[PDB]
C-alpha cells in the first residue's frame, strides 16, 4: 500500500485506491451532467410554480 | 447369537445390551423436579397412575375434561332431543345479551363448557411443562402447544370481548362449527385476499411437504449397508442442497408454530379493524408510481 | 372503550408471537 | 323415512369406522414394537 | 313489505344534487372488477343468475355471477351475508333476497 | 392368568358409570316421565 | 460398489455442474449446514428444465400481450393477470383462438411433460445412490392429485373451463368457484377426510420437530445411528411421550406415520375432488338426505350483519 | 394388594366433587325449584 | 403415613379458594340479590 | 473438448421437438388455413 | 407357506362382518320390505 | 457409446405413446369426423 | 458380441442386437398399418379440404 | 437354461420361458375374443358412419 | 422365478373384489333392472 | 418338491401346489356360477336390446 | 439384457388394464350404443 | 481465463433463441403485417 | 476497518439505480412535463 | 482486488440487456412514434 497517502493508510489497500479514484471521477462527471440537465429542464418547464 | 435391532431386523453377530424397557423406566423415574415442587416446596400429587404422571396440573385437567364432556353431552341430548352427535347444535348466547351471562336464559351451558375446556387445555400445557422439567429436557413442545392454545384463546376469549357481544364465538357442534366458519368467511368477503390467511395456508402446505419429504428420506435408508453420507449425496444431486440432521427438525418446529400464529393474527384482524378485504387492496393502484400510465380499460 | 380494549387484545395477540422469536434468538446466539 | 340413504351409509360411515379402527390398531402395534426388547445403550453408564 | 319502511323514490334519489353528469359505475366502485363490466340487464332475473349444481355451466358463468354479487355487496355495504346463508346460497331464508328480486326486476 | 383383577375392576366400574350417566340422560331427555318440571 | 466421490464430481452429461461448492455463512449458523455443493444435470433435469422454461415463457408472453406491451402496467397488474382456458362453448375442442384459451393448452401440456420428467429424474437418482425410492411414490401420489385437478376432472365433465387459470389470483378464484358451483364443499366427506389428514400431518410434524430438538443435547437427531442402538436421547423422548399420553413410538415407526398421513391426505383429496362433479351435483342437498346437516330453524342473524 | 389406599381416596373424592357440581348446576338451570330468582 | 401434611394443606387451601370464587361469581351473575347495580 | 456429443444431441432434439409442437399449435389456433373443421 | 392361517381368518372375518352390516343397512334404508315401521 | 439402448427404447416408447394419445384426443375433440355420435 | 456385424461392434452387445431387430420389425409393421389407416380415413372424409 | 432355444439363451432363463409361453397364449386368446367382440358390436351398431 | 405365488394371489384377489363391487354399484345406479324398488 | 410335476418344478414349491389346486378349483366353480347367473339375468331382462 | 422380464410383464399388464377401463368408460359415457338404459 | 468457452456458448445461444421467440410473438400479436389471417 | 469497500460500492450503486428508476417513473406518471405524448 | 472481472462483466451485461428491453417496450407502448401500426 505504498501509493496510499499517510493519512488513509489504515483504511485503503493499494488496489482499492485506483478504483476509488475512478469512482470519484465518475461521480463528479455525473453530478456535472445532472446539474446541466436540471438547468435545461427548468428552462423548459418549471416544476415549482 | 441374534441381536434384534430397534428397526425390528435380526442380524448375525459396543454397548449393545439387549435390555428390557422396565430398566429404562426405573432408572429415569425420580421424584421432585416439577414446577409446583419449586413453588409450594412439594408437589401434592407426585405419583404415577399406570403409565400417566399425575401432577398438580393433572387433577385440574382431568376435572376440566370430565366437566366439559358432561356439560357437552347434557346440551345436545337434553334441551335439544337430537340423540345424535352429528346434528346437535351447541350455540353461545345471542348477540343482544352483551358480555353478561345468565343461568336462566339459554346459552349458559356453552359458557361452562368453554370455561372447562380452557382450564383443561391450560392444565395440559402446564403438565407437559412439568414432565419436561422432570426429564431434564428443553421447552419446545410446550412452546408449540402454547402456540395452538393461544390460537384457541384468540377465537373464544379475545375476539368476543373486543367485539363486545359474547355471541361472537363458534358453536361447539360437529359439522356446525363448519357453519360458523363458512358464514364468517363470507361476511368479510374474499377471506382468500386476507394477507395473513394466505401465509398460514402457505405454511400449512410447506409443513405437509416437509413432513412427507423427511419421512421418505428417513425410510429410504432404513435397513441397508449405508455409509451415513448417501442421503446427503442424494439430497445434493437433487435440489443442489442438503440441510443436515439437526436443521430439518428446527424447520419443522418453526413452520408449525408460525402457520397457526399468522392464522390467529389474521382472524383477529378480520374481526375488528377491517370490514371488507376487497377494499383493503384499493391502495395498490393508487400509489404514485402507476397512476397516470394507462388508457381505457387498462387505466387505474 | 371501543379502541382501547381492541389495542390491548392486539398486544395480547403479539405476546403469543414473542415466545417463538425467543427460540429463534436462542438458536442463533448459542451456536458460537 | 328416518333412515339415511345408502350413499349416506357407505360413503360416510364405512370410512369413519375404518379410520377409527385402523387408528386404534396401528397405535396398539406401534406401542407393542416400541415396548419390545432390543439393543439399547445402557442408561447406567451412557450418560 | 312495510317492515322496510314507507320510503319512496323522488328526484334526489338518483340525481343526488347534480342536474346533469350523473354517473353510475364510478371508478371507486370498480375496485376488483374489470373496468368494462356492467350489470347484465339482458337476462330473466327470477332465475337469471342461478349457477348452483347446474351441470350446463362452468367457472365462466360463476365468475360473471360473482362479479354481480360483489357489485351488490358494494352497493349495500353489508357484506355477502346480508341476503344469503353461506351454508346454502340457493336458500330463501333471510328475506332480503326477495326484495333484491324486486329491485332486479325494477332495474 | 389371562386377565388381571385390577383391569377387570377398572373396566367394569368405568362401563357401569358410563352406562348409568347415559341412561339417566336418555330418560331425562325423552320427556315421558314428568320429572324435573315435566 | 457405489462410490460417493464420483457421484458428486463427474463432468459433462451424467455429471454435475457448479462443482466447486459455495458457502452461505448465515445458513450454517442457523441451520447447521451451509454448503451448496454441485448439482446433477445428466439426462433427466434437462428435458424438465427445457419444458418448464417453455411453459413459463409462453405464460409470461401471454401476460405481456394483455396490457399492450407496457412494462409499467405489467408491474402494476402482474399479480392479477392470468391466461384462462377456453370458455364453456366448444370447450374440449382445441380449435380455439390463441387469446381465448389457445395459449393455455400448450403451457399445460408442457407443464405435464415437465412434472413427469421430474418424477423420472427423482426415481433414477434415488436408484443411482443406493437409497430407497419412497420419494418417487410420494411424488406419484401428489401427481395423482395434480392430474385429477388438471386433466381428469375437465375430461368427463365436457369442458376445459373446469380447470384453473394459470395465475397468482386465478387459483384462489378457482377454489372459490368450484366450492360454489357444486353446492357447499364443506359437506363433501372426502374433503373432511383430507382436512383431517392435513391437520394431522402438521400436528405430527410439529411434535416430531419439538421432541427431536428438545432431546438434541444427547444427539438424538442422528436418526441413522439411533436405528441400530438407542442412546439416552431417544429413551428420554420415549419416556416423555409415555408419561404424557400413555403410549409412544420408537425412532423408526414415526416416519411411517408421517409418510402415510401425507399419502392419505393426497389420495383422499383427489378422490373427493373427482367425485365432486360427476356423481354428486350438490353436497349440501346430499348431506340433508344423509342426516349429517343440523336443523337451523330460527338463527340469530344479528351477528352476521353490520 | 391390587389398589393403593391413596389412589382409591383420590379417585373417590374427585368423582364425588364432580358429581356434586354437576348435580347443582343441572338442578339450578332447570328452573323447576324457584331458587335464586325462580 | 399415607399423606403429607403439606399436601393436605395445599389441596384444602386451593379447593377452598376456588370454591369461594366460584360461589361469588355464580351468585353475582344470577342477578337475584340487587348487588353491584342490581 | 468444450461439449460432449450426447449433450448436443439431446439439446438439439429437444429444441426441435418443442419448436415443432409450438408451431403446430400456433398454426392450428390461428384459424387461417381451414384445417380440422376450418 | 404363502399365507398364515391367522391372517386368513382375520381378513375373512372382517370382510364377512363388514358385508353383513352393509347389506343389512342397504336393505333397511330401501323401504322395500315393510320391516321396522315400513 | 453415447447412449444406452435401454434409454433410447424407453424414451422412444414414451414419446410414441404420448403422441398417439395426444393426436387421438385432438382429432376426437375437433368434431370434424362424425365419430362416436358425430 | 460375435453376432454383431463388423461395423456396429463398438456400439451393440450380442443380446441387444436381437431386441433391436424385433423393434425394427415392429416399427415397420406399424408404419404399414398407419399408412393403410391414413388412406382409409382420407377415402372416408378428407381433412385438408 | 437348457430348455430355451439357442437364439434366446442370452435373454431368457429356464423358468421365464414357460411364463412367456403362458403370456403369449393368453394374448392370442384375448386378441381372438376382441376381434369377435368388435365384429359383433359393428354388426349391432356401427360407430363410424 | 419372476413372480412369487403370494403376490399373484394377492393381486388377483384384490382386483376381483374391486371389480365385483364396481360392477354391482354400476348396475345398481343405472336403474335399468327394477331391483330393490325399481 | 417331489409332488410337483417335472415341468413345473423350477416354479413351484411342494406347499404351493396344493394351494394352487384349491384356487383353480374355486375359480372354476365361480366361473360356472357366474355363467348361470348371467344366463338367468339375460332371460329376466336383456341389457343390450 | 436391457430389460427384466418381470418389468415388462408388470408394465404391459398395467397399461392393458388402464386402457380397458378407460375405453369402457369412454364408450359408456358417450350414450351412442343404447347399453344400460340407452 | 475469466470465462469458459462452454458458458459463453450456452449463454449466447439461449439469449439468441429467447430474443428471436419474443420478437416473433410481439410482431405476430401487433396485427400490423397481415400474416396468418391479418 | 468498519466497512468493506465492496459493500459500500454495492449498496451505493444499487441505491442510485433504484432511485433513478423511481424518479423517472414518478416524473413520467405525473403528467406535468408533456414528454412522451403529453 | 475488490471485484472480480467476471462479476463486473456479468453485472454490466445483464443490466444493459434489461435496460435496453425496458426502454424498447416503454417507447413502443406510449404510442407517440407511429411504429408497428402507430
Ligand atoms: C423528465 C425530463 C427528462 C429526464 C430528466 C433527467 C434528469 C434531470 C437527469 C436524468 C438523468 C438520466 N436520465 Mg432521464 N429524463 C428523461 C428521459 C430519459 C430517457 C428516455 C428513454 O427518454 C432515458 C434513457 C433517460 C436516462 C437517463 C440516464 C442517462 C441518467 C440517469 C442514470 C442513472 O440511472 O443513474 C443512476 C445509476 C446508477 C447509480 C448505476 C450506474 C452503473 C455504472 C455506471 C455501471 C457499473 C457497472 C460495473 C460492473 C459495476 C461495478 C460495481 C458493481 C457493484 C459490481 N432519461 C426526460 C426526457 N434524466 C440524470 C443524469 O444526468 O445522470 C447523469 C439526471 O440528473
Ligand atoms: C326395544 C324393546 C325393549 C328391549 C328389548 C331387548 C331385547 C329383545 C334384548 C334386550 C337386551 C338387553 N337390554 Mg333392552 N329393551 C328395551 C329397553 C332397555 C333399556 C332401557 C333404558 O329402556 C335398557 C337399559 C335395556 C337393557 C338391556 C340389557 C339388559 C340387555 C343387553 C345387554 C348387553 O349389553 O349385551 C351386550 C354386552 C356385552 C357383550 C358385554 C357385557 C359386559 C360383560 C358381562 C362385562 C365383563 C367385565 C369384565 C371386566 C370383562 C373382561 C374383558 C375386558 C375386555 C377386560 N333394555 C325395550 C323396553 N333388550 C338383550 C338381552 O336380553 O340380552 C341378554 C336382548 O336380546
Ligand atoms: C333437591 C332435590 C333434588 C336433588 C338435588 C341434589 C343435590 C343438589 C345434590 C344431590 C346429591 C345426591 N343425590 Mg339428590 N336430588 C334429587 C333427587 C335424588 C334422587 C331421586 C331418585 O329422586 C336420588 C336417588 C338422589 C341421590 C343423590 C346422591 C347421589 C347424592 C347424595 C348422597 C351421597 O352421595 O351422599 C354422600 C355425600 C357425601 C359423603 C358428602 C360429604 C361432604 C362433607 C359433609 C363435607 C361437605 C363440604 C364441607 C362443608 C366443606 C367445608 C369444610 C372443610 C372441608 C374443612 N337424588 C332432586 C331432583 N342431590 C348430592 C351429592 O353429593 O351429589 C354428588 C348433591 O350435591
Ligand atoms: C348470599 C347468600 C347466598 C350464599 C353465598 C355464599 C358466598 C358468597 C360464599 C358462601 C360460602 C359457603 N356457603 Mg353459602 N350462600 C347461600 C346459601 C347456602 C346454602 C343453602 C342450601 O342455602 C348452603 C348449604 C351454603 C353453604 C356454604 C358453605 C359451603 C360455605 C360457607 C361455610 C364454610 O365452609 O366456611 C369455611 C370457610 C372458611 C373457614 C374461610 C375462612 C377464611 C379466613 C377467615 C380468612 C379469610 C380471608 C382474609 C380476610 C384475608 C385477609 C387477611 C390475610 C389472610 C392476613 N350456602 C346463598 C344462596 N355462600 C362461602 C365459602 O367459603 O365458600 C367456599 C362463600 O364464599
Ligand atoms: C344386478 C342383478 C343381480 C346380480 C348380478 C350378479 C351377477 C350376474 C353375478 C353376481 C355375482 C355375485 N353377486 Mg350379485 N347381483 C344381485 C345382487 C346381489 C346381492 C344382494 C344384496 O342382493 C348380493 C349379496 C350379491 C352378491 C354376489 C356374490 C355372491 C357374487 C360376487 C362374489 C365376489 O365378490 O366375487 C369376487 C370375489 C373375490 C375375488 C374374492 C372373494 C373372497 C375369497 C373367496 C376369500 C378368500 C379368503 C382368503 C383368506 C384370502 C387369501 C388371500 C388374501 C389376500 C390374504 N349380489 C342382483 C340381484 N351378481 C357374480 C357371481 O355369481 O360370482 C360367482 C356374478 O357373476
Ligand atoms: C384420421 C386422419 C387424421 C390423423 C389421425 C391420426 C391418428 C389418430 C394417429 C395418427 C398418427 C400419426 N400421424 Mg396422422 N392424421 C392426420 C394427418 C396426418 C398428416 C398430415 C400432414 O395430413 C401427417 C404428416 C400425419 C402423420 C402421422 C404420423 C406421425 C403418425 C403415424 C405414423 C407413425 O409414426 O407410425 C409409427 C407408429 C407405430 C409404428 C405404432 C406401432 C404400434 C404397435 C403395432 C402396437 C400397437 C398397439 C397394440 C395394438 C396394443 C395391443 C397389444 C399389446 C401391445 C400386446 N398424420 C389426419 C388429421 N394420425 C398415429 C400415431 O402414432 O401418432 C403418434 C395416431 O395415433
Ligand atoms: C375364510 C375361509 C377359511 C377356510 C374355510 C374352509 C372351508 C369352508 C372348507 C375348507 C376346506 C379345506 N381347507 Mg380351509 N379355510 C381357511 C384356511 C385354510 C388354509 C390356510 C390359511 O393355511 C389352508 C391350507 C386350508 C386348506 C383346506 C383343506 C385342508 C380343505 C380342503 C380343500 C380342498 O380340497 O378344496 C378343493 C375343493 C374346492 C376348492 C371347492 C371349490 C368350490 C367352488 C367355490 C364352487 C362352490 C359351489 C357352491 C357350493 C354351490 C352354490 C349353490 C348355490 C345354491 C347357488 N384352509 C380360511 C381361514 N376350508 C374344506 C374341507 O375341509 O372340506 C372337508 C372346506 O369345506
Ligand atoms: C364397441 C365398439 C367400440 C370399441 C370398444 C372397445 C372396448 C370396450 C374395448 C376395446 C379395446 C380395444 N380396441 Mg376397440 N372399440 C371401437 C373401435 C376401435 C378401433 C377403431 C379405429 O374403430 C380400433 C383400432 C380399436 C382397437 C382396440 C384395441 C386397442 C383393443 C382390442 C385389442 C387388444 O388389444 O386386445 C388385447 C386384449 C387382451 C389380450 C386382453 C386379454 C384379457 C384376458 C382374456 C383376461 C380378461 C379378464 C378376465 C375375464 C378376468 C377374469 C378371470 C380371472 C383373471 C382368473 N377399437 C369402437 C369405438 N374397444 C379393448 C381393450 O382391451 O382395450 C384395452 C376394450 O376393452
Ligand atoms: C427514439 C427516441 C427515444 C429513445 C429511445 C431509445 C432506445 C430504443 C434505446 C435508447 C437507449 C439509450 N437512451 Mg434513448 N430515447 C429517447 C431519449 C433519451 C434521452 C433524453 C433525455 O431525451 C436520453 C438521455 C437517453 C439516453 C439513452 C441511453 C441510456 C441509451 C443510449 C446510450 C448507451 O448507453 O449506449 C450504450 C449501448 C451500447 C454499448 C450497446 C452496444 C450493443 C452491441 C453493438 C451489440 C448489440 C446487439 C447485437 C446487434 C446482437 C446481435 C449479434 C450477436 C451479438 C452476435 N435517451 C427517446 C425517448 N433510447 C438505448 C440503450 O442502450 O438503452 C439501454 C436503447 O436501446
Ligand atoms: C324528479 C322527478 C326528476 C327530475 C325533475 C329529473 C330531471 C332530470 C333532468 C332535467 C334531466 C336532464 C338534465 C340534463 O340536461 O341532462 C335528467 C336526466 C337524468 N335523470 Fe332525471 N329527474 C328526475 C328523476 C330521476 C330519477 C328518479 C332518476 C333515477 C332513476 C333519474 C335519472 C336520470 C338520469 C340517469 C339522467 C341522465 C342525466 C345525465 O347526466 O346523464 N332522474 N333528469
Ligand atoms: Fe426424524
Amino acid at each position: 500500500n505504498d501509493l496510499v497517502p499517510d493519512q488513509w493508510k489504515p483504511l485503503f489497500n493499494n488496489a482499492q485506491w485506483l478504483v476509488h479514484d475512478i469512482v470519484v471521477k465518475t461521480i463528479y462527471g455525473g453530478l456535472i451532467i445532472a446539474v446541466i440537465a436540471h438547468v435545461l429542464c427548468w428552462a423548459w418547464t418549471p416544476w415549482i410554480r | 447369537r441374534a441381536l434384534p435391532l430397534p428397526s425390528g431386523e435380526t442380524l448375525p453377530a459396543a454397548s449393545a445390551e439387549v435390555i428390557p424397557f422396565s430398566i429404562i423406566e426405573e432408572f429415569y423415574k425420580r421424584p421432585g423436579k416439577t414446577l409446583a415442587a419449586r413453588f409450594f416446596g412439594v408437589d401434592p400429587f407426585d405419583f404415577w397412575i399406570g403409565r400417566f404422571y399425575v401432577g398438580l396440573f393433572g387433577a385440574i385437567s382431568i376435572i376440566g375434561i370430565i366437566l366439559g364432556v358432561a356439560f357437552y353431552l347434557y346440551e345436545g341430548v337434553v334441551n335439544e332431543g337430537t340423540l345424535n352427535i352429528l346434528a346437535m347444535r351447541i350455540e353461545p348466547p345471542p348477540v343482544s345479551q352483551g358480555l353478561n351471562v345468565d343461568p336462566a336464559q339459554p346459552g349458559f351451558f356453552w359458557f361452562l363448557t368453554m370455561v372447562a375446556a380452557t382450564i383443561a387445555f391450560v392444565g395440559w400445557l402446564l403438565r407437559q411443562i412439568d414432565i419436561s422439567l422432570k426429564l431434564d429436557m428443553g421447552m419446545e413442545v410446550p412452546i408449540a402447544f402454547g402456540a395452538v392454545v393461544s390460537s384457541w384463546i384468540t377465537l373464544q376469549w379475545l375476539r368476543p370481548i373486543a367485539m363486545g357481544a359474547w355471541g361472537h364465538g363458534f358453536p361447539l357442534g360437529i359439522t356446525h362449527h363448519l357453519d360458523w366458519v363458512s358464514n364468517i368467511g363470507y361476511q368479510y368477503y374474499n377471506f382468500f385476499y386476507n394477507p395473513f390467511h394466505a401465509i398460514g395456508i402457505t405454511l400449512l402446505f410447506a409443513s405437509t411437504l416437509f413432513l412427507h419429504m423427511h419421512g421418505s428420506a428417513v425410510l429410504s435408508e432404513a435397513k441397508r449397508n449405508i455409509s451415513d453420507q448417501n442421503i446427503h449425496v442424494f439430497w445434493r444431486n437433487i435440489l443442489g442442497y442438503s440441510i443436515g440432521e439437526i436443521g430439518i427438525h428446527r424447520v419443522a418446529f418453526w413452520t408449525g408454530a408460525a402457520s397457526v400464529l399468522f392464522s390467529n393474527l389474521c382472524i383477529f384482524l378480520s374481526g375488528t379493524f377491517v370490514k371488507d378485504w376487497n377494499a383493503f387492496w384499493g391502495f395498490w393502484d393508487k400509489m404514485p408510481i402507476w397512476n397516470g400510465v394507462g388508457q381505457g380499460a387498462l387505466v387505474a | 372503550m371501543n379502541w382501547i380494549v381492541a389495542t390491548f387484545m392486539l398486544m395480547f395477540v403479539l405476546v403469543a408471537f414473542l415466545p417463538l422469536v425467543v427460540s429463534l434468538a436462542y438458536t442463533w446466539v448459542t451456536n458460537p | 323415512s328416518p333412515w339415511p340413504v345408502w350413499s349416506g351409509y357407505a360413503l360416510c360411515f364405512v370410512p369413519l369406522a375404518a379410520v377409527i379402527l385402523g387408528f386404534i390398531i396401528a397405535a396398539r402395534f406401534t406401542d407393542k414394537q416400541a415396548t419390545s426388547a432390543y439393543l439399547r445403550l445402557d442408561p447406567a453408564k451412557a450418560n | 313489505p312495510a317492515s322496510v319502511g314507507g320510503y319512496q323514490i323522488t328526484c334526489a334519489t338518483c340525481h343526488n344534487g347534480k342536474a346533469a353528469g350523473l354517473e353510475p359505475y364510478p371508478i371507486e366502485i370498480m375496485n376488483t372488477l374489470p373496468n368494462d363490466w356492467r350489470l347484465p340487464l339482458e337476462l330473466d332475473y327470477p332465475g337469471g343468475l342461478v349457477v348452483t349444481g347446474r351441470k350446463d355451466v362452468s367457472n365462466h358463468e360463476v365468475e360473471q355471477n360473482q362479479f354481480a354479487m360483489y357489485h351488490m355487496n358494494v352497493s349495500m355495504g353489508q357484506g355477502c351475508t346480508f341476503c344469503h346463508n353461506a351454508r346454502y346460497f340457493p336458500s330463501y331464508e333471510i328475506a332480503q333476497k326477495n326484495h333484491s328480486i324486486i329491485m332486479l326486476q325494477m332495474t | 392368568r389371562p386377565f388381571e383383577f385390577r383391569t377387570s375392576v377398572v373396566v367394569s366400574t368405568l362401563l357401569g358409570l358410563v352406562m348409568a350417566l347415559l341412561i339417566h340422560f336418555v330418560v331425562l331427555s325423552s320427556g315421558a316421565f314428568n320429572w324435573l318440571r315435566a | 460398489p457405489i462410490d460417493l466421490h464420483d457421484e458428486e464430481y463427474r463432468d459433462g452429461l451424467e455429471g454435475t455442474i457448479a462443482k466447486p461448492p459455495g458457502h452461505v455463512g448465515w445458513m450454517q449458523r442457523l441451520l447447521g449446514e451451509g454448503q451448496v455443493g454441485p448439482i446433477y444435470v445428466g439426462l433427466w433435469g434437462v428435458i424438465s428444465f427445457i419444458t418448464f422454461f417453455a411453459s413459463a415463457f409462453i405464460i409470461l408472453v401471454d401476460y405481456g400481450r394483455q396490457v399492450g406491451w407496457n412494462p409499467i402496467i405489467y408491474l402494476r397488474e402482474f399479480w392479477n393477470l392470468a391466461v384462462y382456458p377456453p370458455p364453456t362453448e366448444y370447450g374440449l375442442s382445441w380449435n380455439v383462438p390463441w387469446d381465448k384459451g389457445g395459449a393455455w393448452l400448450a403451457a399445460t401440456f408442457f407443464l405435464h411433460i415437465s412434472v413427469l420428467t421430474w418424477w423420472a429424474r427423482l426415481y433414477t437418482r434415488a436408484k443411482a445412490t443406493g437409497v430407497g425410492t419412497q420419494l418417487a411414490w410420494g411424488f406419484a401420489s401428489a401427481l395423482s392429485l395434480y392430474f385429477v385437478i388438471y386433466l381428469f376432472h375437465p375430461l368427463a365433465l365436457g369442458n376445459w373451463s373446469a380447470a384453473p387459470g394459470h395465475g397468482f389470483r386465478a387459483i384462489l378464484d378457482w377454489t372459490n368457484y368450484v366450492s360454489i358451483h357444486w353446492g357447499n364443499f364443506y359437506y363433501n366427506p372426502f374433503h373432511m377426510l383430507s382436512i383431517f389428514f392435513l391437520l394431522g400431518s402438521t400436528l405430527l410434524l410439529a411434535m416430531h420437530g419439538a421432541t427431536i430438538v428438545a432431546t438434541s443435547k444427547w444427539k438424538s437427531e442422528m436418526e441413522f445411528t439411533e436405528m441400530m442402538a438407542e442412546g439416552p436421547g431417544t429413551q428420554r423422548a420415549q419416556l416423555f411421550w409415555r408419561w404424557v399420553m400413555g403410549w409412544n413410538a420408537n425412532s423408526y415407526n414415526i416416519h411411517i406415520w408421517a409418510w402415510w398421513f401425507a399419502a392419505f391426505t393426497a389420495i383422499t383429496g383427489a378422490i373427493g375432488l373427482f367425485l365432486s362433479g360427476t356423481l354428486v351435483p350438490d353436497w349440501y342437498a346430499w348431506g340433508e338426505t344423509a342426516k349429517i346437516v343440523a336443523p337451523w330453524p330460527n338463527p340469530d342473524w344479528a351477528q352476521y350483519v353490520f
